[PDB]
RNA sequence: CGCCACACGGGGUAAGAGCUGAACGCAUCUAAGCUCGAAACCCACUUGGAAAAGAGACACCGCCGAGGUCCCGCGUACAAG
RNA sequence: CGAGUGGCUUGCUACCUCGAUGUCGGUUCCCUCCAUCCUGCCCGUGCAGAAGCGGGCAAGGGUGAGGUUGUUCGCCUAUUAAAGGAGGUCGUGAGCUGGGUUUAGACCGUCGUGAGACAGGUCGGCUGCUAUCUACUGGGUGUGUAGGUGUCUGACAAGA
RNA sequence: CUGUCCCAACGUUGGGCCCGGUGAACUGUACAUUCCAGUGCGGAGUCUGGAGACACCCAGGGGGAAGCGAAGACCCUAUGGA
RNA sequence: AAGCCUGUGUACCAGGAGGGGAACAACCCAGAGAUAGGUUAAGGUCCCCAAGUGUGGAUUAAGUGUAAUCCUCUGAAGGUGGUCUCGAGCCCUAGACAGCCGGGAGGUGAGCUUAGAAGCAGCUACCCUCUAAGAAAAGCGUAACAGCUUACCGGCCGAGGU
């Protein structure tokens, strides 16, 4: 009677096209609770190794025992919040009001932007404060960029720019907090926002695979048995019924696979350090040597080595934070062999 | 077989038994019920069940409705209660069925039905003032077994 | 059921022939079904170490042959992962006949058993000569 | 039609738009009385409910508005009080008032506490196995009482055997 | 961003269809119209059935598409479009010289068109456009 | 075949359980009003999305020069592009 | 006994196509319906509990693997929360398969004087085409909005 | 015994894709960016109502044009044939 | 049963335009040389769309409905203290209907049957006192009593009620 079966692949990650920005763009931010603070950070993917950990989970029978855990090493050097953008609430949603920029700029920010030579920070700031008095001030975010020059393994010097929201106590307090950070030079680090043991949402543009067929792209079956020898091997049965007399976009077809933005939820931050403790012998294949600010993310992270990945405090965590996990061993064994 | 097949009067009158053979017997057991030795005039109350639409009622329906009506009167007044009910119509119209497709279609004989014009008395019961609500109930049950909508009408009876 | 404390790649399917690691008189067992399992279209129902499976006896004593009994998968050739990352694999695929209360039908168990099976089936474990 | 309600000496009732407020020594109750063509107004010492229509539906609401106002008069003076008794058979039921909600622990031996939030300025006082729900707003008090009884609702098993729960003992 | 409207209509407590019908007629006569306070516009009837109709329009669609607006902004605009031959030159010009707004972005208060006003004291079975949008899932930006 | 991640919670309802309540002095979950209540609906979350013709916003740079293309060495990209 | 709803079966009719709209069953891939098999929330019980039986709302998701048979259907086995039914040209041959029906060879039974027949059985017995338009999946080039770089907004759209 | 299957992966060679040269055919009443419904000789890109729709181009697998190919080999009819 | 088959009378399509009916051989108007002005027909007058957001009055709350005819526009038997309108009978300021309070008494726990039965298992009878009422008891209840109320009377209330 033709057994039931779930359709091939999800319809919630489409259209399956090439991403517009290689730099991910979070479409959601954490809720305003504690003290004011930047709600995200970024780094460059290096590779993977494993670490032996002491079971942190209070509800696990293995609590306190040795445990092997996969880890993706991400170089997370300091970034720079170069501006404070203000949004205003309008009948058509949120719109950017103005921006407060600085003077101290990284030597190579001009590889991407037309750096400001003349700007009035106070006028912009005033406009924002007047907006707040009127009660039309929407959320507050910081224009941020990375320093690829600090990461030898990454060929680029051209910084990656992204906007990150600032959540916190009162709007007045977080406004001040924002301005303070910016005015200095915007220099901030992974430490300032995240603590080892917390859950973060990592966003990233997946590894590109160019054009692929329905079998790989959607998970459809290959032709089976005798059918597989007739002239059709990796093509679906049909593009649809007689009626409707058209091909529905829901049928699994060939196309661009990979190089899409994804936001992987609840990634546990195993450790945030600095140096070469996580580097592998011979070097991370197709990457290089890590010797500086890094972050060890539990499991996998979307994207290839060298790609920019974004961090954000988990917006929907399942478990309570279990801070600073005891790392008994980090493998440095060659990834070649 | 559904009554939809025979309820309408869209065919010529077909009752001449001298030209029609094999007509099934009627399922209607009685036409005179209650105390048939007594007169209708010996009662103060006379209630009739009136058919509101012109139709054909198959003999199977007359029996089912009559049964469910008299069966009630028996249950409420006793097997010898002081009442008398009459089913005044008889299933004269013969019914056919074409049970070859439309070739030589004239149907074989399958049953009988009574043709009742709207406004006519199908049933007429005679009772005492006390048992008036009992006969009204018998009729309610009776009209649920025949095709048309009906009116329960009190003719001789003004203890109202 | 209770957590095994190990990740298993089911190495068996409906129809597989495995060793009966006990002295019940049944030598070979044929897998018929896996307790609590529900697959998907075209997928062969799979069974691995630690699963309670329904089985039929293919080889053994006349009396045991053709009987449909329950059993517990004790060993499998396909690897399994332990919490420390190490993989563990056996020389053969084996199951032990069990009753309604999960007590081994036989008196003695032949060959080694995986420590993870012990957690789930105590009485099966407390009959094991070797537990690896 | 027109109905006149003489407000009690203890009370003073103000009204703007479709809202009526009634204040007394026991508190204040504000209500919205909105219905097609029914005008409610405060004429000095009396509340007037009138309408140019007299159809069944209009008369229904007019009579309803009357009792609503009369109930408000009673609420701001004498107040409204519902009495409840907490009954249990095997498991000792713990009923406590915590914050703005009444909490019930160990119901039928349940580990998880059952709770409900109190409506408005309704006061819930507990004295052993007796509870008294009170306030000036009959709507709020009535619900709070009802919610408490509904809180121990059981569908899974035979209620005739499992009769545990808090019930309405006295209704005003 | 600035609209030189010859007429500014106030939709607060007004029957959407009756307003739309007049706004359509005027736009076809050359008038540039601005409908104000759309969120406060009203439609008579049983809320439950009214909502079902609009929810159905949201659910309807396919690859070719059936874009139905959720905000009181668009609902009203679309309601007007249905009273105009928007595919013809004259129809499209009229439609484009009509704009609906949430609240009133003008200094002048709009005018109330004759026969469109609904008396709240005589009516209880009606719904607010804003209420419809909220039910539809729109972000209450008004 | 290996490994990682994929809520909770709100809001409004259905069936249903009730509150206050009249027509109908009583009663009544309903007629007006209200408290609750589904894996379903909306929000939450992920993906796409300035060609949304009301075709958008902000900051800076630039209009004799800002920026871009070609070119060259290459891929975290790729059938041409 | 009476009144209906559906258009899944069967029958009827002969409107449409005989300068051909490729068959049954299966498969693969997509959408849908609800008269709901499971799951959620409920009502009743001949509701102690447990396990049920019956009913209401409800179509989000699920409804699987095998033995005989071309089979659809159905019978049977072990699993299962459950292993629901139906529409889409009895969805799907410019997708596949070709076991069955229904070509030409042959046998058996029955019928026939015979050629040969059978709403009987049986063995064997072929699957064409380089996509013009449209449709959709993905990728570009342009024009419109009207100099550039970078960052955003969110009308709407998809999701289990 | 084994990739027939669970359940698919990677690789090899020739194509496919881009470039130079060579260079057909099938098919074509017209128009044609369609989709959902309806209607119609009851199976519509073209009628009706709505919805959607900026143009051109590349690659794809073939849902529709009751796609192309063959004056149906089934069936009946002809005071046809063998 | 059919957008069925087969008659009959007639008008139409076929071979009939134009107006209307969303579209649409035979449904409505209408039978038509060209051109021009005018007035109507069917149908229609909130917009799309020419003409009314026309007037007096009433009903409907279901978006019923905005659907002459029809393969095409369904909706039935049965049911409705949803609501509007009209009639008849009876009761009522000598106080009705409902609600609330009070009374609901004795002979006597009737006789019989029965270990017992005392309004209330069954059978029969169903009598009279006090009085403003109050059954040899209408419905629950008990092993039987008890207990709780119906009938019946009084009060409170005050206008229609049935
Ligand atoms: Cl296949
Ligand atoms: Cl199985
Ligand atoms: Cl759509
Ligand atoms: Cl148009
Ligand atoms: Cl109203
Ligand atoms: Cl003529
Ligand atoms: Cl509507
Ligand atoms: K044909
Ligand atoms: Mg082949
Ligand atoms: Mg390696
Ligand atoms: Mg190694
Ligand atoms: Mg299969
Ligand atoms: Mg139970
Ligand atoms: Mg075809
Ligand atoms: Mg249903
Ligand atoms: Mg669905
Ligand atoms: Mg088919
Ligand atoms: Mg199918
Ligand atoms: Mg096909
Ligand atoms: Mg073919
Ligand atoms: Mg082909
Ligand atoms: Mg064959
Ligand atoms: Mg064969
Ligand atoms: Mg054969
Ligand atoms: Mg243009
Ligand atoms: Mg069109
Ligand atoms: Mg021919
Ligand atoms: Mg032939
Ligand atoms: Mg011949
Ligand atoms: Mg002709
Ligand atoms: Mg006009
Ligand atoms: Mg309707
Ligand atoms: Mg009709
Ligand atoms: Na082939
Ligand atoms: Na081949
Ligand atoms: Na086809
Ligand atoms: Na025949
Ligand atoms: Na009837
Ligand atoms: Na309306
Ligand atoms: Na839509
Ligand atoms: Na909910
Ligand atoms: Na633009
Ligand atoms: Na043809
Ligand atoms: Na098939
Ligand atoms: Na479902
Ligand atoms: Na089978
Ligand atoms: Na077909
Ligand atoms: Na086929
Ligand atoms: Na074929
Ligand atoms: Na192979
Ligand atoms: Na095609
Ligand atoms: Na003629
Ligand atoms: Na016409
Ligand atoms: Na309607």
């Amino acid at each position: 009677p033709q057994p039931s079966r779930p359709r091939k692949g999800s319809l919630g990650f489409g259209p399956r096209k090439r991403s517009t920005s290689e730099t991910p763009r979070f479409n959601s931010w954490p809720s305003d609770d504690g003290q004011p603070g930047v709600q995200g950070f970024a780094g460059y993917k290096a590779g993977m190794t494993h670490v032996v950990l002491v079971n942190d989970e209070p509800n696990s029978p293995r609590e306190g025992m040795e445990e092997t855990v996969p880890v993706t090493v991400i170089e997370t050097p300091p970034m720079r919040a170069v501006a404070l953008r203000a949004y205003e609430d309008t009948p058509y949603g949120q719109r950017p009001l103005t921006e407060v920029w600085t003077d101290e700029f990284h030597s190579e920010l001009d590889r991407t932007l037309d750096v400001p030579e003349d700007h009035d920070p106070d006028a912009a700031e005033e406009q924002i404060r007047d907006a707040h008095e009127a009660g039309d001030l929407g959320d507050l975010r910081l224009i941020t960029h990375t320093v690829p020059d600090a990461v030898p393994s990454v060929p680029k010097k051209k910084p990656d720019v992204m906007e990150t929201r600032v959540g916190g106590g009162s709007v007045s307090d977080r406004l001040d907090h924002a301005l303070d950070i910016v005015e200095d030079g915007g220099e901030h680090a992974m430490n300032d926002i995240f603590r080892a043991g917390e859950y973060a949402d990592v966003a990233g543009v997946t590894k590109g695979k160019g054009t692929q067929g329905p079998v790989k792209r959607w998970g459809v079956q290959k032709r089976k048995g005798k059918h597989a020898r007739q002239g059709w091997r990796r093509r679906i049965g049909n593009l649809g019924p007689w009626n409707p007399s058209r091909v529905r976009s829901t049928v699994p077809q060939q196309g661009q696979t990979g190089y899409h933005q994804r936001t992987e939820l609840n990634k546990r931050l195993i450790d945030i350090g600095e140096g070469d403790e996580p580097t592998v012998d011979g070097g991370f294949v197709n990457y290089g040597e890590v010797d500086g600010p890094y972050t060890l993310v539990k499991g996998s992270v979307p994207g290839p080595d060298k790609r920019l990945v974004r961090f954000r405090p988990a917006v929907r965590p399942n478990d309570q934070p279990r801070l600073d996990p005891e790392v008994r061993y980090v493998s440095n064994e060659s990834n070649q062999g | 077989k559904p009554a939809s097949m025979y309820r309408d009067i869209d065919k010529p009158a077909y009752t001449r038994r001298e030209y029609i053979t094999g007509i099934p017997g009627s399922k209607i057991a009685q036409h005179k019920m209650g105390r048939k030795q007594k007169d209708a005039d010996d009662y103060p109350v006379q209630i009739s069940l009136i058919v509101e639409e012109t139709v054909q009622l198959r003999h199977g329906s007359l029996e089912a409705s009559r049964l469910s009506a008299n069966r009630h009167l028996i249950k409420e007044l006793g097997e010898e209660g002081d009442y008398k009910m009459t089913l005044r119509k008889f299933p004269h119209q013969v019914l056919r069925e074409n049970k070859d497709g439309m070739r030589a279609a004239f149907g074989k004989i399958v049953g009988t039905a009574a043709r009742v014009q709207a406004g006519e008395q199908l049933f007429t019961a005679y009772c005492n003032v006390e048992d008036a609500e009992h006969v009204k109930e018998a009729f309610r049950r009776a009209y649920n077994k025949i095709t048309p909508s009906c009116r329960i009408k009190v003719e001789r009876g003004e203890e109202l | 059921m209770e957590a095994l404390g190990a990740d298993v790649t089911q190495g068996l399917e409906k129809g597989s022939l495995i060793t009966c690691a006990d002295n019940t008189g049944a030598r070979e067992l044929k897998v018929i079904s896996v307790h609590g399992y529900s697959g998907t279209k075209n997928r062969h129902p799979k069974a691995g170490l630690g699963d309670k499976i329904t089985v039929s006896v293919t080889k053994g004593t006349p009396e045991m042959r053709r009987q449909v009994l329950e059993a517990v998968v004790v060993r499998q050739r396909k690897p399994i992962r332990r919490p420390d990352g190490t993989r563990v694999k056996f020389e053969d695929n084996a199951a032990v006949i069990v009753d309604e209360n999960e007590d081994p039908r036989g008196t003695e168990l032949k060959g080694p058993i995986a420590r993870e099976v012990a957690q789930r089936f105590g009485s099966v474990a407390s009959a094991a000569t070797m537990i690896v | 039609p027109r109905v006149e309600l003489e407000i009690p000496e203890d009370v003073d009732a103000e009204q703007d738009h479709l809202d009526i407020t009634v204040e007394g020594d026991n508190g204040s109750v504000t209500r919205r009385l909105w219905y097609p063509d029914i005008d409610v107004s405060v004429d000095g010492d009396t509340v007037v409910i009138e309408s140019d229509e007299d159809n069944a539906k209009t008369m229904s609401t007019i009579g309803t508005f009357q009792s609503h106002i009369e109930n408000m008069f009673h609420g701001v003076t004498e107040g409204w009080e519902y009495g409840m008794e907490v009954f249990y058979s095997h498991f000792p039921m713990q009923v406590n008032v915590e914050g703005d909600e009444v909490v019930i622990e160990n119901f039928l031996g349940e580990k998880a506490p059952r709770r409900t939030t109190i409506h408005g300025d309704t006061d819930v006082e507990i004295d052993g196995e007796e509870l008294t729900v009170s306030g000036p707003d009959i709507e709020a008090v009535g619900q709070t009482a009802a919610d408490i009884e509904q809180l121990t609702r059981i569908n899974d098993k035979d209620v005739r055997v499992f009769q545990d729960g808090v019930y309405i003992t006295r209704k005003p | 961003a600035e609209f030189d409207a010859d007429v500014i209509v106030d939709a607060r407590d007004c029957i959407m269809g009756r307003v739309a019908s007049q706004v359509a007629e005027q736009a076809l006569d050359g008038e540039t119209v601005a409908v104000v306070n759309a969120e406060r516009a009203v439609i008579t009837g049983r809320e439950e059935q009214i909502v079902e109709k609009y929810e159905k329009r949201v659910d309807i669609g396919n690859d070719n598409g059936y874009f139905y607006p959720k905000r009181p902004d668009g609902i009203f605009k679309r309601t007007i479009r249905g009273m105009l031959p928007h595919k013809k030159q004259r129809g499209r010009e009229a439609f484009e010289s009509v704009r609906v707004y949430l609240g009133n972005p003008y200094d002048e208060d709009g005018e109330v068109l004759d026969g469109t006003s609904l008396d709240r004291l005589s009516n209880i079975k009606f719904v607010t456009l804003g209420e419809i949008s909220e039910t539809l899932g729109a972000n209450k930006t008004w």
